RNA sequence: UUUUUU
RNA sequence: UGUGGACCCGCCCCUUGGGGUGUGUCCAAAGGGCUUUGCCCGCUUCCGGAUGGGCCCGCGUCCCAUCAGCUAGUUGGUGGGGUAAUGGCCCACCAAGGCGACGACGGGUAGCCGGUCUGAGAGGAUGGCCGGCCACAGGGGCACUGAGACACGGGCCCCACUCCUACGGGAGGCAGCAGUUAGGAAUCUUCCGCAAUGGGCGCAAGCCUGACGGAGCGACGCCGCUUGGAGGAAGAAGCCCUUCGGGGUGUAAACUCCUGAACCCGGGACGAAACCCCCGACGAGGGGACUGACGGUACCGGGGUAAUAGCGCCGGCCAACUCCGUGCCAGCAGCCGCGGUAAUACGGAGGGCGCGAGCGUUACCCGGAUUCACUGGGCGUAAAGGGCGUGUAGGCGGCCUGGGGCGUCCCAUGUGAAAGA
């Protein structure tokens, strides 16, 4: 009885705590963002757009996204913003996307 | 038959039925003995064939047969399914193992011992 | 090469999607007679271009959805619905031997 | 990782191994990519270690790695004789 | 283990002479002398017209039992000649002809088949330079088969080789009688060997 | 209708040949006039000609016998011992140039239909083709 | 009546 | 910090999400070790190779029609969610579709193949061992961690069982190697070893390895080998038959001579060369050193004893016959059949035939079986023409020319792993 593979089981949680905080922060600041796009305020929504791209990216440098998982949440997010930015449209920031 | 035909429904294989339900197509098959009697043969034929009903371990009771010139096999007494009919008595369609738990072989036999039983003697 | 085949569209009642009977010849593998099996499948026509009674060419494709693997190439021969009429009547025996 | 490794072919007390391009995680007699070679340790026959270096010569620039009993035995093949 | 008993009543039952008693069978002792017919009760008996089965059965025995061999090993040396290329027939006895212990009889090395395969079985036959106890080894072409100088000092052998003094050997082999060598030169044909087998009789033996 | 012309026509002959007719008719037809010119170059037949009866295109097959035998039956032996149609309607019989049979040990054809024409079975395996196998002859 | 047609 | 990559948008070339480019935004990292001024083990981003894999497609893949109708995420669409990635994989909404006699749906059975057995072949049967893929880890469900799992010896939960229990609550999971028990006709040692090969970690030394290599037991299979060789009476004893003359066991034994299975004595392995150390630059190359389970086994040399034979069958198929015993009894029997007073068929003996460390038996598979007939069958009377018609589907198609080249035929090539054959 009594293997130390249990070790890699306490790992386990810790690892699973850290990839279920940074989604956590995703997922809340996207959804910070497009409200924004889709209540007009440019420059606001674009300077969450911002961060939200640049916690995706730091995502991807752990074990958390890796893989092109990061791209699509990084192309779903800027697509909605510029299409909900779409009614008054004035992209204030621009900073975020292309001209 | 035509080629179409045959296309169509193609031949049959003839599926051929055991002729020994001794289950798990076993080789032998052990059994406690329930009667041990002794009956008529069919037409050609007349003796006193001794028989057995037995309780299977495949949860069969059929008939065996006892083979040799006598045998000590009793009501309660156990045995080994050999598997094989007996030509002139119907419904007989297993023989019994001489040699085998409770199934003595038989005495004096000295010219078929690998049949019924028998070991090897010796010639002073 | 992605596999090619030429069939005729039975079917116009989906949605971008266009029913494809692609006959097969073959020799019977023991009693050698020429037999001739046919097989349904589920084409994409994202433009809606081709009708009932159309011979068309279909390849396999990236997966449309369950069932459609294939695309309509190009028309091969328009507007022979006898093909379609062969298959109706005997879809229609169906009704009989029953009961 | 891609690996040059033995794989023993012989029989009892007979062993005859088939120098083997294989991944590691397949079993050692298990599937291989490609048969590079023969070794009879006993030394039985005139010819018991055959290597077509050029080949072996190929797997190594892909990132193939030998043991260190395979190893020891291209060099006897001379893979890794540079002049 | 091969047969081994009584023999000469075998030369008997064959109704031919059969020489795997070495000498005296040649001697008016073979038993063959003055009794012909089968051994038994029944032997002085008018035998039954045998069956088509029958002669094939006996052919194959009147071979089998000249050479000393098992039907095992004799069987499976007629399911190799079936296969290699040639005829059936007469390449079986040339496998026949290549076991070591027939080799060493036919060399006129030992009397008889049996005494033939003693001889190799203890090791007293050389081949090659080799030691070989084997009987059943199948000799090639060209092989030297000698006597050890161990042995060659035994009186047995020195008694064959004395009598073998101007004897001849067959047209495939050849033997230095001094030296005790001797060499399998070639597979002999059908008509290298006078066995009086019909050996299409023991090939449809094999049909069924 | 008549369904299958050549076994119709190897049957006419196979009719004909068994009364010992002189000549006996087939229906003309190009694809019967290649099968016809096979036997008559491999020396089944005497020949063949075209003619029309009552209007209509046919084509004469002069058969061929043995010699008037010995007692009883004196009939003479057939140069036609058998002829059996293989690849009829409704089960097509096709075989590559390395599965056309050698008839009768040699001493018999095969027919084969190929791509580069009609052929004995001989003539078909030198030019490396295989087809459609028409019929046996011995 | 049952086996055996010699 | 921006080599570069990621994302929106535009442009260019390709053509499904491939490559490039522009602007903008976002994204990098870790040290350790010494022979400590330089080198080794590592770290980060990107591109490519190699290997391994996911998903999708054509085709092939057992029986029952006494299963004939099946289907609601079911069929498609738009948009979204999720994934490494397509997809009703999931979700919302829209359309009403999708599948079936070319066997849907249901039921039964079963891992599949390379191969194996059989067979003249076509074919039938089978999938143990070994190799490839798949599925499962007491039953069911679920995710976490990760390049990779929904994870045999990881986690959570429900259920059945076993153990601990201070009755509150816990611990488990051999379809890993042995080993026990149960069931069963039946299936092994709680063995040796890290020496070889292979795998994991490490700079290395080394550590771990019931993978593996070896031993053990079992005629379970295959193969090789012994139980003697030669001389030996027109022929002992005993047993068996007898026309009472004799015949048989039979050169067989006794016995003469030679060899020398076992066993004793000594020598005594190959499987093992690298890793490492040293020179050379930790490269090539060269040089050197340690390293056995099997096992003192294999093998060689010396010494050396005549030294296990069994089982089946002998009425025909089918090879081998007489006597006595028994009298439709006791029994034989694969089939046809034997025995009811002379039985070559029962039971024993003598003798004989067949194999021989095996011989028989039962079960199972193929064979003979052309007895499911593609090769290769039939239906007047032997088993078999539907009571008759109409006609749907399907199958089948007269003669001439021409296009196409799907079937068909030919060449080249790729593939057809290894083992087997
Ligand atoms: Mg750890
Ligand atoms: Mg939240
Ligand atoms: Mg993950
Ligand atoms: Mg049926
Ligand atoms: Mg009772
Ligand atoms: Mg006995
Ligand atoms: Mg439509
Ligand atoms: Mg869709
Ligand atoms: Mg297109
Ligand atoms: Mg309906
Ligand atoms: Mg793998
Ligand atoms: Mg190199
Ligand atoms: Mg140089
Ligand atoms: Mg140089
Ligand atoms: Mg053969
Ligand atoms: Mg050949
Ligand atoms: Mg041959
Ligand atoms: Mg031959
Ligand atoms: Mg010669
Ligand atoms: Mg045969
Ligand atoms: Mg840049
Ligand atoms: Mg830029
Ligand atoms: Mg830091
Ligand atoms: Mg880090
Ligand atoms: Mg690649
Ligand atoms: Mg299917
Ligand atoms: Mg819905
Ligand atoms: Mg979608
Ligand atoms: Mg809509
Ligand atoms: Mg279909
Ligand atoms: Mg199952
Ligand atoms: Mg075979
Ligand atoms: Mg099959
Ligand atoms: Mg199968
Ligand atoms: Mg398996
Ligand atoms: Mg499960
Ligand atoms: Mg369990
Ligand atoms: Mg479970
Ligand atoms: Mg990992
Ligand atoms: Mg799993
Ligand atoms: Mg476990
Ligand atoms: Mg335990
Ligand atoms: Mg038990
Ligand atoms: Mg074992
Ligand atoms: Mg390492
Ligand atoms: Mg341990
Ligand atoms: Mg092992
Ligand atoms: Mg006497
Ligand atoms: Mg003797
Ligand atoms: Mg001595
Ligand atoms: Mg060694
Ligand atoms: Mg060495
Ligand atoms: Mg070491
Ligand atoms: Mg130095
Ligand atoms: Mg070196
Ligand atoms: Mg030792
Ligand atoms: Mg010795
Ligand atoms: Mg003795
Ligand atoms: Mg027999
Ligand atoms: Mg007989
Ligand atoms: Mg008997
Ligand atoms: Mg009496
Ligand atoms: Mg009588
Ligand atoms: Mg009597
Ligand atoms: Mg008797
Ligand atoms: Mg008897
Ligand atoms: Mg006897
Ligand atoms: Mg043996
Ligand atoms: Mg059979
Ligand atoms: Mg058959
Ligand atoms: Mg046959
Ligand atoms: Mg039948
Ligand atoms: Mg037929
Ligand atoms: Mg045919
Ligand atoms: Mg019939
Ligand atoms: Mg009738
Ligand atoms: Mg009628
Ligand atoms: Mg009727
Ligand atoms: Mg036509
Ligand atoms: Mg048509
Ligand atoms: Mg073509
Ligand atoms: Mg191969
Ligand atoms: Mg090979
Ligand atoms: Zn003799």
């Amino acid at each position: 009885r009594n293997l130390s593979a249990l070790k890699r089981h306490r790992q386990s949680l810790k690892r699973r705590l850290r990839n279920k905080a940074k989604k956590s922060a995703i997922k809340t600041l996207s959804k910070k963002a497009i409200q924004l796009a889709q209540e007009g305020k440019a420059e606001e929504a674009l300077k969450i757009m911002r961060k939200a791209e640049s916690l995706i990216d730091k995502a991807a440098k752990g074990s958390t996204l890796h893989k092109n998982a990061a791209a699509r949440r990084k192309s779903r997010l800027m697509r909605k913003v510029r299409q909900l930015l779409e009614a008054a449209g004035a992209p204030l920031i621009g900073g975020g996307l292309s001209a | 038959p035509t080629i179409n035909q045959l296309v169509r429904k193609g031949r049959e294989k003839v599926r051929k039925k055991s002729k020994v339900p001794a289950l798990k197509g076993a080789p032998f098959r052990r059994g406690v003995c329930t009667v041990v009697r002794t009956v008529t043969p069919k037409k050609p034929n007349s003796a006193l064939r001794k028989v057995a009903k037995v309780r299977l371990t495949s949860g069969y009771e059929v008939t065996a047969y006892i083979p040799g010139e006598g045998h000590n096999l009793q009501e309660h007494s156990v045995v080994l399914i050999r598997g094989g009919r007996v030509k002139d008595l119907p419904g007989v369609r297993y023989h019994i193992v001489r040699g085998v738990y409770d199934a003595a072989g038989v005495k004096d036999r000295k010219k078929s011992r690998s049949k019924y039983g028998t070991k090897k003697p010796k010639e002073a | 090469p992605k596999k090619v085949l030429t069939g005729v569209v039975v079917s116009d009642k989906m949605q971008k999607t266009v029913t494809v009977l692609v006959e097969r010849q073959f020799p019977h593998p023991l009693y050698g007679k020429v037999i001739k099996r046919s097989k349904k499948y589920l084409a994409h026509d994202p433009e809606e271009k081709y009708k009932l009674g159309d011979v068309v060419e279909i390849i396999e494709s990236r997966p449309i959805s369950k069932r459609k693997r294939f695309r309509v190439l190009r028309l091969v021969e328009s507007g022979r619905m006898d093909l379609v009429e062969k298959y109706l009547i005997r879809r229609q025996n169906y009704e009989s031997l029953s009961k | 990782m891609v690996k040059i490794r033995l794989a023993r072919f012989g029989s009892k007390h007979n062993p005859h191994y088939r120098i083997v391009v294989t991944d590691a995680r397949r079993k050692r007699d298990g599937k291989y990519i490609e048969k590079i070679g023969y070794y009879d340790p006993r030394k039985t026959t005139p010819d018991w270690l055959k290597v077509d270096v050029e080949r072996a010569r190929y797997w190594l620039s892909v990132g193939a790695q030998p043991t260190d009993t395979a190893r020891r035995l291209l060099r006897q093949a001379g893979v890794f004789r540079q002049e | 283990g091969r047969y081994i008993g009584p023999v000469c009543r075998l030369c008997r039952r064959e109704g031919v002479k059969l020489y795997l008693k070495g000498e005296r069978c040649y001697s008016p002792k073979c038993a063959m002398e003055r009794r012909p017919y089968p051994p038994g009760q029944h032997g002085q008996k008018r035998a039954r017209r045998p069956s088509d089965y029958a002669v094939r059965l006996r052919e194959k025995q009147k071979l089998r039992r000249i050479y000393g061999i098992s039907e095992r090993q004799f069987r499976n040396l007629f399911e190799e000649a079936s296969k290699k290329k040639g005829v059936t027939g007469s390449v079986f006895l040339g496998l026949l002809e290549s076991r070591l212990d027939n080799v060493v009889y036919r060399l006129g090395f030992a009397v008889s088949r049996r005494q033939a395969r003693q001889l190799v079985r203890h090791g007293h036959i050389t081949v090659n330079g080799r030691r070989v106890d084997l009987p059943s080894y199948r000799v090639r072409p060209g092989d030297e088969i000698a006597v050890a100088e161990k042995s060659r000092n035994l009186e047995l052998i020195r008694q064959n080789l004395e009598a073998m003094k101007g004897r001849k050997v067959g047209p495939w082999l050849s033997l230095d009688v001094e030296g005790m060598k001797g060499k399998f030169l070639r597979l002999p044909d059908r008509e290298d060997l006078a066995l009086p087998v019909n050996e299409q009789l023991v090939i449809e033996f094999y049909s069924r | 209708m008549l369904t299958d012309p050549i076994a119709d026509m190897l049957t006419r002959i196979r009719n004909a040949t068994r009364v010992y007719k002189e000549s006996t008719d087939v229906p003309a037809s190009r694809f019967k006039e290649e099968i016809l010119r096979i036997l008559a170059r491999e020396g089944f037949i005497k020949g063949y000609e075209r003619v029309d009866v009552d209007g209509k295109p046919y084509l004469r097959v002069y058969l061929k016998y043995g010699p008037r035998r010995q007692g009883p039956d004196p009939r003479p032996e057939q140069v036609i011992h058998h002829i059996r149609r293989i690849s009829k309607p409704g089960r097509r019989v096709y075989v590559g140039v390395k599965e056309i049979p050698r008839v009768r040990r040699g001493l018999g054809i095969a027919i084969l239909s190929t791509s580069k024409g009609v052929l004995t079975d001989r003539e078909a395996r030198k030019l490396g083709v295989g087809g459609e196998l028409i019929c046996e002859v011995w």
